[PDB]
C-alpha cells in the first residue's frame, strides 16, 4: 500500500474563529494500546 | 518536508482515501499511530521513517524525535485547524473539557469530525501546537470527544 503525505496548509491560529463545542468532564481509562473508555 | 499541516492518503490501483493527517515541524513529521500503524510514509519522491513512537500515547515521528513541546495551559481556549477529507483547513475554536484519569487530567476537545481528520493539530493563541485530534471517546448522544494528544520533546 501507498501511503504518502501532501502538504494541506499553513498552522496558523484564526483570529475572531467560530467557536463551539462544550467541556466535558468525563472519566475515563487508557490502556496499554492506547484505548480510552469511559469508566 | 517543509513545515506545515499535511493530509496522510492510501492509495492502491484505484482512488486514494485520507486516513489522517500530521504537522511537519524542525523537519519531524508528527502524527498518531492509528493513522499509520508506524509504517513508513512516502513524501514526493523521499521515504520518511519511523523514528519515535508510543502505542499508549498514540503517536508517531518520522525523521526525528518528537518536536512538539506546547502543552495547554490548563486554562484558555484553543483552536482544532481540522483538515477533513476532501476539505480545506479550518480553524474551530472551543474551550476544551476534561478527560480525568488515574493518572491526571488530559485536556479533551468536544469536536467531531471524520476518522480521517485524524492528527489534526490542536493549537494555542501563538500558534503553537499543543496536540493533535483523534484519539477519545464516545459519548451516551453518539458525539465524540477528543483527547488533546501531545508527545514528549526529550
Ligand atoms: C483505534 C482507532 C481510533 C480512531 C479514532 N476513533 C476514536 O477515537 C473513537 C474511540 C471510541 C472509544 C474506544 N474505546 N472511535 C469511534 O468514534 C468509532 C465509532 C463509534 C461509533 C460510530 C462511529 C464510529 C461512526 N462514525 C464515523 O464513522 C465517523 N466519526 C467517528 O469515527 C468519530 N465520531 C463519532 N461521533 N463516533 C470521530 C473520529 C475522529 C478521529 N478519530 C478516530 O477515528
Amino acid at each position: 500500500v501507498d501511503m504518502y503525505i501532501e502538504r494541506a496548509g499553513d498552522i496558523t491560529w484564526e483570529k475572531d474563529a467560530e467557536v463551539t463545542g462544550n467541556s466535558p468532564r468525563l472519566d475515563v481509562a487508557l490502556d496499554e494500546s492506547g484505548d480510552f473508555s469511559l469508566v | 518536508t517543509t513545515d506545515g499541516v499535511y493530509r496522510v492518503m492510501t492509495r492502491r490501483l484505484l482512488g486514494s482515501t485520507q486516513v489522517g493527517v500530521g504537522v511537519m515541524q524542525e523537519g519531524v513529521f508528527h502524527t498518531m499511530w492509528h493513522v499509520t500503524k508506524g509504517a513508513a510514509l512516502r513524501s514526493g519522491e523521499g521515504r520518511l521513517d519511523p523514528y519515535w513512537g508510543d502505542v499508549k500515547q498514540d503517536l508517531v515521528s518520522y525523521c526525528g524525535p518528537w518536536k512538539l513541546d506546547a502543552a495547554w495551559d490548563g486554562l484558555s481556549e484553543v483552536q482544532l485547524l481540522a483538515v477533513p477529507p476532501g476539505e480545506r483547513a479550518k480553524n474551530i475554536q472551543t474551550l476544551p473539557g476534561i478527560f480525568k484519569t488515574k493518572d491526571g487530567d488530559i485536556g479533551a476537545v468536544a469536536l467531531d469530525y471524520p476518522a480521517g481528520t485524524s492528527g489534526s493539530p490542536i493549537l494555542d493563541k501563538c500558534g503553537r501546537v499543543i496536540g493533535l485530534y483523534g484519539n477519545g471517546v464516545v459519548i451516551k448522544n453518539g458525539s465524540y470527544v477528543s483527547a488533546i494528544t501531545q508527545g514528549k520533546r526529550e
